[PDB]
RNA sequence: AAGGUAAGUAU
RNA sequence: AAGG
């Protein structure tokens, strides 16, 4: 039951939290800690870069049911997306 | 499997390749170290009377 | 019990899909493909020493391949004959003697030919088709170089006329003496 | 001639020379032929290119 | 992912993307760009983030940084289309990149008859475009130009391109018609 | 070479390794036969008892024990690894590989000298220790 | 071609 | 935490 790969609709903030400081503590867990967080995951990562290629690593994908296959697209779609994106602009 | 037979199939040529002077050579070689195991017997030899006694 | 030639294209074939190791699909049986592969430097040295000479176009050279493409050798000894081999390069020397001294700018090769992420070319789809260039070769005098015209600037010259040669297998030349005083002017540089 | 020329000449001679004197008989052998076995195994195939 | 999809063939006898040198290929599995917008992307995808290019390049800078339009090269590679799709990025119009990418990714592997037979009557386009030098710097250059590089440029956008066979050797054969120009 | 204990299966090794504790486990890997190893066997032996409170010496046969040729890199005629509380203790010997001695010694206090070193530094918390000797060069003048 | 590896703990 |  793993659905093929699908491109990320939103974007990433990886700059959202520059110059920003964040005190951490004993009691503090990994969800508030400094850095990147996957909930998906449940995982930390300090870089943009590393975050990255977590959030296209397979186990990302796999604990969202998905596989990292993706799926082979079709001529009528493509033709269809390039009359709405002409229509759009 | 196969690719014991493959590995024996190299080896076998590979020792065929080996027989142009391998019993020339190894007979040139035991007749050279008894040439040169008379000046020089074996360490063991040596011992071979005094070990009798024992 | 003889081993058959196989076409030219089967060969073509192999090389042509197997190329990269990452394929899985022939990765089942790999020490077939790797015990054949130390005998690397014997392949050069047979290629190398088949090179074709200068007064030859384009030359077929038998070859034994590897059933999975994993190497490919030329099985031939570049048999010649000494008297027909010293004239074919004292010709060659007299022609390349009168292009330097007639080519007034001479265009070096640039090594190497190629670039280095360039992948070696395929043979079907670029030399095959091509017609070859016009190889080095001395004007030969019907009058006075008639008695080795013929088959002058051949690849192993009278290989099939028994009169000349024991066989196929270019051991032996028996020649006359009009062709060997014709090899010999050709040759006196 | 120049002088390279010259050194070239003689150092030809040179390894004329040396390939000469340490020449030595070939070593009697049993014909085996690698290409000729080759053949006889299953993994080699013969053709003309 | 980062390897090549199942489903598709070899091309040149090599893996689809390895028509990229492995320094410029490692260099752009590393970028932000690929990364991000490119982690999946079928056929709909890649057009949709080839209207967003703004120019067609290499790799720029002292260190060997792609531009977006080289990852979406090596992610038509990677994820290979159909020769239609490939004709439908062509047979635009109206946007510019989007028919060089279509172009480029078919020099890179179609076949020597598609070379011509395809990009050949691009010729007709003269629309201003910019380009992205290896120095970062950006130069206008135009369409037919661009045709002309990866007709008969060996290396373009810092790409080797496979050889082709030469136009007159092609029809000398005859199985291929003459180019006939507009002019 | 032949009065040293000896382990005759990988397990053996295994144990002998996890078994020392306050001690730097020395083991050569090699071949009792070899002449390199008899050189390296006779110095092991000659120092057997002095450093018998700080490191414990046993020897094993390459291809009796083959299970570690792979791991260890064990491709050479003589090997001698340090071990210390189950930790690989590697030494900079100068030599380029800081993993294990490779060749053969003859001075007994050069070898004691090693495993001392080998015994701090291990004892200290450490996975490489620096050797008082270096071994780029062999000193023959 | 070498004699030019810090030993780690985390992610 | 990510790569074959």
């Amino acid at each position: 039951k793993r659905e093929l790969l699908r491109h990320r609709d939103y974007k990433v903030d990886l700059e959202s939290k520059l110059g920003k400081t964040i005190v951490i503590t004993k009691t503090t867990p990994q969800s508030e800690m400094g850095g990147y967080y996957c909930n998906v995951c449940d995982c930390v990562v300090k870089d943009s870069i590393n975050f990255l290629d977590h959030i296209n690593g397979k186990k990302h994908q796999r604990n969202l049911g998905m596989s990292m296959r993706v799926e082979r697209s079709t001529l009528d779609q493509v033709k269809k997306r390039f009359e709405v994106n002409k229509k759009k602009m | 499997k196969d690719d014991e037979e493959a590995d024996a199939i190299y080896a076998a040529l590979d020792k065929r390749m080996d027989e142009r002077r391998k019993e020339r050579r190894e007979q040139r070689e035991k007749e050279e170290i008894e040439k040169y195991r008379m000046e020089r017997p074996k360490i063991q030899q040596q011992f071979s009377d005094l070990k009798r006694k024992l | 019990a003889q081993k058959e030639d196989m076409p030219p294209e089967h060969v073509r074939k192999i090389i042509r899909d197997h190329g990269d190791m990452t394929n899985r699909k022939f990765r089942h049986d790999k020490r077939v493909y790797l015990g054949a592969l130390k005998y690397m430097p014997h392949a050069v040295l047979k290629l190398l020493e088949n090179m074709p000479m200068p007064w030859e176009q384009i030359r077929d050279v038998p070859v034994l391949y590897h059933i999975t493409g994993a190497i490919s050798f030329v099985n031939e000894i570049p048999w010649v004959i000494e008297p027909v081999y010293i004239s074919q390069w004292g010709s060659m020397w007299i022609m390349m003697r009168r292009e330097k001294r007639d080519r007034r700018h001479f265009k070096r090769m640039r090594f190497p030919p190629f670039d280095d992420e360039e992948p070696p070319l395929d043979y079907a789809d670029n030399i095959l088709d091509v017609e070859p260039l016009e190889a080095i070769q001395l004007e030969l005098d019907p009058e006075e170089d008639a008695p080795v015209l013929d088959w002058f600037y051949d690849h192993q010259p009278l290989r099939d006329s028994r009169k000349y040669v024991n066989g196929s297998t270019y051991q032996r030349w028996q020649f006359t003496l009009p062709m060997m005083s014709t090899l010999y002017r050709l040759a006196n540089q | 001639q120049p002088v390279k020329v010259r050194v070239s000449y003689q150092k030809l001679l040179k390894y004329y020379v040396l390939n000469a004197l340490k020449h030595r008989p070939p070593k009697a052998q049993k014909k085996r032929y690698l290409f000729r076995s080759f053949k006889a195994t299953k993994f080699f195939q013969s053709t003309k290119l | 992912a980062n390897r090549t999809v199942k489903d598709a063939h070899s091309i040149h006898g090599t893996n689809p993307q390895y028509l990229v040198e492995k320094i410029i290929r490692t260099r752009i599995y590393e970028s932000k760009y690929w990364k991000e917008e490119c982690f999946g992307l079928t056929a709909e995808l890649v057009v949709d983030k080839a209207m967003e290019l703004r120019f067609v390049g290499g790799v720029y800078g002292g260190n060997i940084k792609p531009t977006p339009f080289l990852c979406l090269t090596l992610k038509m590679l990677q994820i290979q289309p159909e020769k239609d799709i490939i004709v439908e990025f062509i047979k635009n119009e109206d946007f510019k990149y989007v028919r060089m990418l279509g172009a480029l990714y078919m020099r890179l592997t179609g076949t020597a008859i598609d070379c011509y037979k395809y990009l050949e009557p691009l010729y007709n386009d003269y629309r201003k475009i910019k380009s992205q030098n290896r120095n970062g710097e950006f130069e206008l250059m135009h369409v037919d130009e661009f045709i002309d590089e990866l007709l008969h440029s060996e290396r373009v956008c810092d790409i080797i391109l496979p050889r082709l066979q030469k136009r007159y050797v092609l029809e000398e054969a005859e199985q291929l018609e003459p180019r006939v120009s507009a002019l | 070479s032949y009065m040293l204990p000896h382990l005759h299966n990988g397990w053996q090794v295994d144990q002998a390794i996890l078994s020392e504790e306050d001690r730097v486990v020395v083991i050569r890997f090699g071949h009792d036969w070899d002449p390199t190893c008899m050189k390296m066997d006779e110095v092991l032996y000659s120092i057997a008892e002095k450093v018998k409170n700080f490191a414990v010496i046993y020897l094993v046969d390459i291809t009796e024990v083959p299970d570690f040729n792979k791991m260890y890199e064990l491709y050479d005629p003589c090997t001698v690894m340090f071990f210390f509380r189950n930790k690989h203790i590697m030494i900079d010997l100068g030599t380029g590989n800081n993993n294990k001695i490779n060749w053969a010694m003859e001075d007994k206090q050069e070898m004691v000298d090693i495993i001392e070193t080998v015994y701090r530094g291990a004892r200290k918390g450490r996975g490489l220790v620096v050797s008082p000797k270096d071994y780029s060069t062999k000193y023959r003048y």
